[PDB]
């Protein structure tokens, strides 16, 4: 898993994109570069023992969607070290760094049944005080919980499901 | 021999408590799953958002 | 439906990749069609990314990458119960003799927790084997472990058959014999030595001999154990033979090296004491039944300090040593009374009369050792008349430790005897304290109780 | 009468009423790997090292690593049923254990869960399993004796409250016998006892508990058990959970006694945990810090002065000094006291009792080998009477045991070495003692007088046991009150020595 | 004494069956601050009494 | 300014801005709950990351905590005000008294004195211990090491040397307890205080309770105090209670610092870690440090790398052994393995030197006979080899002595034996003028007259 | 999987210009320090056994 080797490249690409105001273009460029890594015929090539510059130049050819200087230079640097498979993770950490810089959050709300669209407003308003960030809800429906709601925001959860209450009571005894 | 009887008392008592405790939770679960209705669900959520 | 795919294959180790949410738990079984026949894989580790690393219960030649793997939702399950008596099975509980399906009614997972602390039997009883040497010098605790340190040519397997018989006839238990990584030839001729002594109807056999892959030789000990546990749940007293525990340890070391874990003290796996304890801890007495065990042990380089012997000896209770010499004297069983030991010999557990009788015969024999050492160099006449008496009594004791087994009739023609412990105590008390001084030493050979030695002498 | 259903039902009802329906925020992670008992968690940004992480079921993992991206943890229980993808939750708690005097008489899992069938614990809060012992200025010197029952150790290897004293030997030598005979004897002297069994057979542990109950000692002991079957993390952490319960009495100004049943098996379990994490091993394949493991454990057995007790207890307790005595047990292969771990521990404790298998097979039990066994606090931990009577006896027997091995053929000063290896051998015949027969300080004291002052030069070896068996009844008939007087006090005077010769003579002439 | 323990056990077990129906309801109504009627759940509590 | 990014055992990783990164051996500070924790940086990794060791308990540290860069190394109070007081490794006071009223603070990381400054001193120093100053005499300003396994007497010997030198000596003295029992530190602190010599001794304690950082750096603190006293022009005594714990604490940390293991699992920098310490503890033209160091030997193995690399740093090496202590012969010094630089005819005189060499010769000839004695018994010996064996055993006994600090163990009172009085006795035993006494007449006595007396009483 | 002295700002430099503008091959920059070994980045023309000159008057021997 490339979570740890992706961090440097994500930070470098985000800093560069920030200086030149093109964060929104860089995210699209990385999305496409990550998509070409999932291809059946390319994921075969990336595993071969090709020399780095040959692998880069044969990978660059498959993408005209990259701003010719810098977007390709990132590919070349990654290919030198043999890390082109890390792109699908450089993308996610780029998105995370962006969400941090634009102080935005995306909190899941899991419920037994859909909420009234007046409840959601209150939840979002309250979270925007729980967090400095502007929230974006993505509610869901689950039948294991059967009353209350689960609010999951990153790796912090606020659990008000009746299911959680039952299985937390059972342990008191 | 007396201590060996005291131990058996304590142990049977504990077992008898265990059974009733797990039946209490199972019963509360069945009752809950049988009794809930939309006003009660909303009553729960609308409260938890206030202490959120 | 099948949901996994093979990813790597290296020796006996296979790595398969599942959907992120459906990863198998550890020790779950998997199966794949290795050409024409299925092959069973046991999960050992969950690596990141849905990949799970397994070990093949069979030869892994012919496996391609990308083969479809089907996830069985449970550990290896084997047939148990009365249906398995007199049948041979391999690790997976498949019948390996030619007699067809096992008619079992029930199947158990071989991986299990040891009896919880509150299930253990609240008493410390003894197992009466009916063999005078064993019952006197090295009693068996019911639910104990017993080492069997004999070499070869001394009759280990006839002792095993004698126990398999007595624990079925005199008590009403059954038995299980788990062959962990030993010669196939021995297993075949043992299966024949039992079938023609009629004990085969009272024992359940499971065999993972040297020819098998490491995954087979590793788990086969657990199959026999989980069959003995079924017989225990039925309220019986069981007897479980492990043909070499050292090979169980070595199969563990091989598999550990395959998985790539760091080497421990003398090359042994890091998990050595846990791998041993998780086996040895499942065989104990219990409020409903008990499993006793007789385990052949082998000591590498004759070193009782090596980590494998040192780890096993922490679990044994008794220890019977067979001797080439005692057999060369034509005395059977060839148990050596001076090196055989049991930690049940204490007045607080076995009583004062039994303890002091055993210590008595031991002192007599170890003195007779030095006396017979003198005799060979200075001739008999050098000895006192007390020493000649000690020799005359030691020879009678040494004879009286012989016994006719029911299983040996093929050899000796004399009908077997089952000697109660009471009778051994009476007899050895007699021989030591100068009673029975008045009748000849052959009146004790291969006799049985002492009330039969007097009658053999009567007409000798 | 006392299975009232109303009592049970109100017990449950109180919990139902004492329930906080309030939701709480917590930090979450996912299991990413599982192997051989080690978990690798992704997430838990707010995890802290040493913390308890709670898994599905009711079980915990301990955080050992905080890598840049993942938390390495070990599972304290059966791990086989975990699976990648499962969620886990970070408590706020560094590893904790229930403590209190309500644990006395309970058999307990290393996490504090009771394993006897007697139901939940009554306990005075929780205590952190990992702690740093009191510093140099909080200690006090050990000055009070802890009587075992045995002539051999109470006279050659004295133990004092706050001492740490290794019991080392081979297997089946009477180590556990000596340790639980030390427990049983504190039954009536205001010392709380604790027995930690690490890696033992479960049946043997049940047998030990049954013997403690037989002699009435169990009501005064806590039993922490981690059997040979249980995960290596529970065996690794068992003795710290026991010291966390012993330190409850220490810090309150009371006295406790704790017995680590095999600190060899703890070292083995830690070596396993360490090799499974790929750490480079050292000598005998033990990790680098296998010294620090036992060091930070046994350094908690201490005696603390009155000011530490006042400060800790917020002034509740005045003028009392607490203590915690330890008796770790080590096992040696083939009598090697010069191995890696036995010598690591000989270097941490304040003495050792070495039980030798040759003495044990020859019937000399307890098989205390003088000249390898020592007490680093020495006489300061004895009663005055014993401190005077014993003296150099252990170095006397070290002399004797070189001399009797050198003079294996013949002797010189035959009369002088006759009356030496008479007493230098009747001492060894004298110090042997049955199991479960403790004898008070009064009884041991006149016996050491008889031996040391030369009165046993008049007796053949086979008579010694008869001699003592007769003397200890003689003084229970005739000199009945002097025994009561020496049991209370340290009791030494020239009056006492005179009276203690008047005890010999009136008996020596009337066996 | 073991036989007195068994007698007392049967006795108290026949007593507790009354209580389980109390505890289950108290638990359900604690977990949901909405109190609830009985009739809607009758065969649940009645089975709880019986299944002890 | 920095953030924590990893926590493995005792080592912590911290991430700083690119231009603010600390220097090696600087000290950082974290607020571990309601505590203040000090980190000492060991390495600079790439990218503003810096790797540290925690001078405290590592538990409770989260990732992402903010750490503050103090811009200086660890500094400890020093000089006359640090005298008669107990101190932490961080220089904090650990007795319950007030703060240390020091005028000056020094960094515990220093360079050793230049070769040009060293000084050499043959001035012999008498200790009332027979074996030590017959076999391995040492000099004012020299280094002594006591080598021994576990439980053979290398702390009792050090306390007797303290008694015989450090009460009869004017200058100050320093005691560093590196990784040893706190019980014994307390006993020593009270033995001092209850005889009023405490106010000329400075104490530092890093005992075995404490996490690896403390045991790792606590030796340099004692050395820093001793070096301050040395530079003032004084002469100092420095006693180190177990210097082996200074490298073991390095072995514990080494693998986490990402360094490949070496011979027996030891850090690859063992000899440098040991030298850069042992090199600053030396006398010089301006003042002298006399030292005694206890050196634990693991598994009794004198060829282990850690003892082996230490012998080169000492002038007098006194090697204790278990196979002698288990005879009850204390001090359990092995005379065929102890040695001193000072044992020259030109330094101790021909008669002392010649007596010592004759004693070694006899005991060695006795070692050579033990195998034949063990196989064939003592009667096959030449008529003069029996005499060698008898005198060797008499010499082995006479090397024993009763110490004043070992009264608690044996009752018998201590003895002080002067050098003039011991070479005379050994010359006597060797020349045969005591062949009529029994062996036991020599065990645990003072001078030879007390043996001639004890023989009367058997 | 572990990094090899690929770090944020060096990578950013290469993002803006992959073909490093010709720079002195006669100098480089320290990137790591530990236990007496320094890792230097750059020094294209360093030779094995060469002497490398550090601030102050100190030298290092290029071995890897
Ligand atoms: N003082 C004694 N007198 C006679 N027998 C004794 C004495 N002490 C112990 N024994 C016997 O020694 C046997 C073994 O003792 P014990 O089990 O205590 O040793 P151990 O070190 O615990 O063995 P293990 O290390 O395997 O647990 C016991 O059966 C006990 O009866
Ligand atoms: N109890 C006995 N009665 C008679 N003969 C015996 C007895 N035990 C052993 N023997 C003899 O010794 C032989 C041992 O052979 P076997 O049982 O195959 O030993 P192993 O399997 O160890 O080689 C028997 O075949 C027989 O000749
Ligand atoms: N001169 C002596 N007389 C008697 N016993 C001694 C003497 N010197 C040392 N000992 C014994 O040596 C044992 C080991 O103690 P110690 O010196 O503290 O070992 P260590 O050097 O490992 O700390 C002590 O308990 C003590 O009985
Ligand atoms: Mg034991
Ligand atoms: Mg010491």
């Amino acid at each position: 898993e490339f979570i740890t080797v992706a961090r440097p490249y994500a930070k470098a690409a985000f800093d560069f994109a920030v200086e030149h105001q093109s964060v929104e273009r860089w995210q699209d460029m990385l999305a496409f570069a990550a998509e070409v890594t999932k291809n059946e015929q390319m994921a075969e090539l990336l595993s071969g023992a090709l020399a780095p510059e040959t692998l880069a130049e044969s990978f660059i050819a498959v993408a005209g969607e990259q701003l010719d200087e810098n977007g390709q230079n990132l590919i070349r640097v990654m290919a030198e070290n043999g890390r082109l498979n890390a792109l699908p993770d450089v993308l996610e950490q780029f998105i995370h760094l962006r969400a941090v810089s634009e102080a935005t959050a995306e909190v899941d709300v899991i419920s037994a049944a859909a909420l009234s669209e007046q409840q959601l407003a209150k939840i979002s308003a309250a979270m925007e005080k729980r967090l400095s960030r502007k929230v974006k809800l993505n509610a869901k429906i689950d039948k294991s919980v059967m009353a209350g709601v689960i609010i999951r925001a990153g790796d912090m959860v606020i659990d008000g499901s009746v299911r959680g209450r039952l299985e937390r009571l059972a342990d008191v005894l | 021999a007396q201590a060996e009887i005291e131990a058996e008392r304590k142990r049977a008592r504990e077992e008898l408590r265990k059974q009733v405790a797990i039946l209490a939770v199972a019963g509360a679960e069945k009752i809950i799953e049988r009794s809930v209705d939309e006003a009660a669900n909303s009553d729960i959520v609308d409260k938890l958002v206030a202490e959120l | 439906m099948a949901t996994g795919k093979i990813v790597q294959v290296i020796g006996a180790v296979v790595d398969v990749e599942f959907p992120q949410d459906a990863v198998p738990r550890v020790y779950d079984a998997l199966e794949v069609q290795n050409g024409n026949e299925r092959l069973v894989l046991e999960v050992q580790q969950q690596l990141g990314g849905g990949i799970v690393r397994t070990i093949a219960m069979g030869s892994s030649d012919g496996l391609r990458r990308g083969l479809d793997v089907k996830d069985l939702e449970h550990p290896i399950e084997v047939p148990v119960g009365k249906a398995t008596l007199g049948r041979i099975m391999n690790v997976l509980g498949e019948p390996v003799d030619m007699k067809g399906e096992i008619g079992e009614e029930e199947r158990w997972a071989i991986h299990r927790a040891a009896p919880s602390y509150e299930e253990l039997s609240n008493s410390q009883e003894l197992l009466e084997t009916g063999i005078k040497v064993i019952d006197l010098m090295a009693p068996f605790a019911k639910g104990g472990k017993v080492g069997l340190f004999g070499g070869a040519g001394v009759g280990k397997t006839v002792n095993m058959m004698e126990l398999i018989r007595n624990i079925a006839i005199e008590h009403s238990g059954y038995s299980v014999f788990a062959g962990v990584g030993e010669r196939t030839r021995e297993g075949n001729d043992f299966y024949h030595e039992m079938t023609d002594s009629n004990v085969i109807d009272k024992v359940s056999l499971v065999y993972g001999q040297m020819n098998e892959p490491p995954g087979n030789r590793l788990r086969v000990a657990l199959t026999g154990l989980t069959m003995a546990e079924k017989f225990r749940d039925e309220g019986r007293d069981v007897l479980l033979f492990v043909d070499n525990i050292y090979r169980y340890t070595l199969a563990g070391t091989e598999v550990s090296a395959l998985l790539g874990r760091m080497p421990s003290a003398v090359g042994y796996q890091p998990t050595l004491a846990e791998e041993m304890g998780v086996l040895q801890e499942r065989i104990t007495s219990t409020k409903t039944g008990s499993i006793t065990s007789v385990q052949a042990v082998y000591v590498p380089a004759d070193d009782l300090t090596d980590p494998s012997p040192a780890t096993t000896f922490a679990h044994l209770d008794a220890t019977v040593v067979l001797s080439r010499q005692i057999a060369s004297l034509g005395i059977y069983p060839a148990v050596d009374p001076l090196d055989s030991t049991s930690r049940q010999l204490d007045p607080l557990v076995v009583g004062q009369e039994h303890y002091d009788t055993a210590r008595g015969v031991q002192s007599i024999l170890q003195r007779y050792q030095e006396l017979k050492d003198i005799i060979a160099i200075l001739g008999m006449d050098e000895l006192s008349e007390e020493d000649k008496l000690v020799v005359a009594r030691a020879r009678k004791i040494q004879r009286f430790l012989s016994q006719p087994f029911f299983v040996a009739e093929v050899f000796t023609g004399s009908p077997g005897k089952y000697v109660s412990l009471k009778d051994t105590i009476r007899g050895f008390k007699g021989i030591m304290e100068g009673e029975y001084d008045h009748l000849p030493e052959q009146a004790f050979y291969m006799v049985g109780s002492i009330e039969e030695a007097v009658e053999k002498a009567k007409k000798l | 009468m006392q299975l009232n259903s109303t009592e049970i039902s109100e017990l449950i009802k109180q919990r139902i009423a004492q329930f906080n329906v309030v939701s709480e925020a917590h930090n979450e992670g996912t299991i990413v790997s599982v192997s051989d008992g080690v978990i690798r968690i992704h997430g838990l940004a707010d995890c802290m090292q040493g913390e308890m992480i709670s898994l599905p079921g009711n079980r915990y993992a301990i955080a050992l690593n905080l890598e840049r991206d993942s938390v390495g943890a070990v599972v304290m229980g059966p791990y086989a049923d975990l699976a990648e993808g499962m969620k886990v939750k970070c408590t706020g708690r560094i590893l904790e254990v229930p403590v209190g005097r309500g644990l006395l008489g309970r058999v307990v899992n290393t996490l504090g869960a009771p394993i006897d069938g007697k139901g939940p614990l009554d306990h005075d809060g929780f205590s952190a399993v990992e702690a740093i012992a009191p510093g140099v200025i909080e200690r006090q010197s050990v000055d009070q004796p802890v009587q075992t029952g045995y002539k051999a150790v109470d006279s050659m290897i004295p133990i004092g409250r706050g001492q740490r004293e290794l019991i080392i030997g081979d297997r089946q030598t009477g180590k556990t016998a000596l340790a639980i005979d030390a427990i049983i004897n504190q039954r009536d002297s205001g010392i709380k006892c604790i027995y930690v069994a690490i890696g033992q057979k479960a049946s043997t542990i049940s047998n030990v508990v049954r013997k403690l109950e037989e002699h009435g000692a169990l009501a005064n002991t806590i039993v922490v058990v981690a059997t040979a079957s249980e995960s290596a993390a529970l065996q690794y952490l068992a003795p710290y959970a026991g010291c966390a319960m012993g330190e409850y009495f220490r810090d309150r100004g009371e006295d406790a006694l704790i017995i680590y049943d095999d600190l060899s098996k703890q070292a083995v379990a830690y070596r396993q945990i360490s090799l499974l994490l790929r750490r480079p091993p050292g000598r005998e394949a033990f990790p680098g810090d296998v010294f620090y493991l036992h060091s930070r454990l046994l350094e908690r057995a201490a005696r603390v002065n009155a000011e530490y007790v006042e400060a800790f207890t917020k002034g509740e307790v005045k003028g009392k000094t607490g203590s915690l005595t330890a008796l770790p047990i080590i096992e040696t292969q083939a009598g090697d006291v010069s191995a890696f771990v036995p010598t690591n521990v000989i270097s941490i404790t304040d003495g050792q009792i070495f039980l030798e298998t040759n003495l044990f097979n020859a019937g000399i039990r307890p098989a205390v080998n003088p000249g390898i066994s020592v007490s680093r606090v020495g006489g300061a931990a004895q009663t005055k009477i014993m401190k005077k009577l014993s003296g150099g006896i252990r170095t006397a027997l070290a002399q004797y045991r070189e001399l009797a091995a050198f003079s294996q053929f013949a002797s010189d000063l035959d009369d002088a070495t006759r009356k030496q290896l008479d007493h230098g051998q009747k001492v060894t015949e004298l110090l042997k003692q049955k199991q479960y027969a403790p004898m008070s300080v009064a009884q041991q004291s006149l016996v050491l007088f008889a031996a040391e002052r030369g009165y046993l030069a008049d007796v053949e070896l086979s008579k010694i046991g008869s001699f003592e068996a007769a003397l200890l009844a003689y003084v229970d008939r005739d000199h009945a009150p002097l025994m009561q007087e020496i049991n209370q006090t340290g009791g030494y005077n020239d009056e006492i020595e005179g009276k203690l010769k008047g005890i010999l003579d009136s008996f020596k002439a009337t066996q």
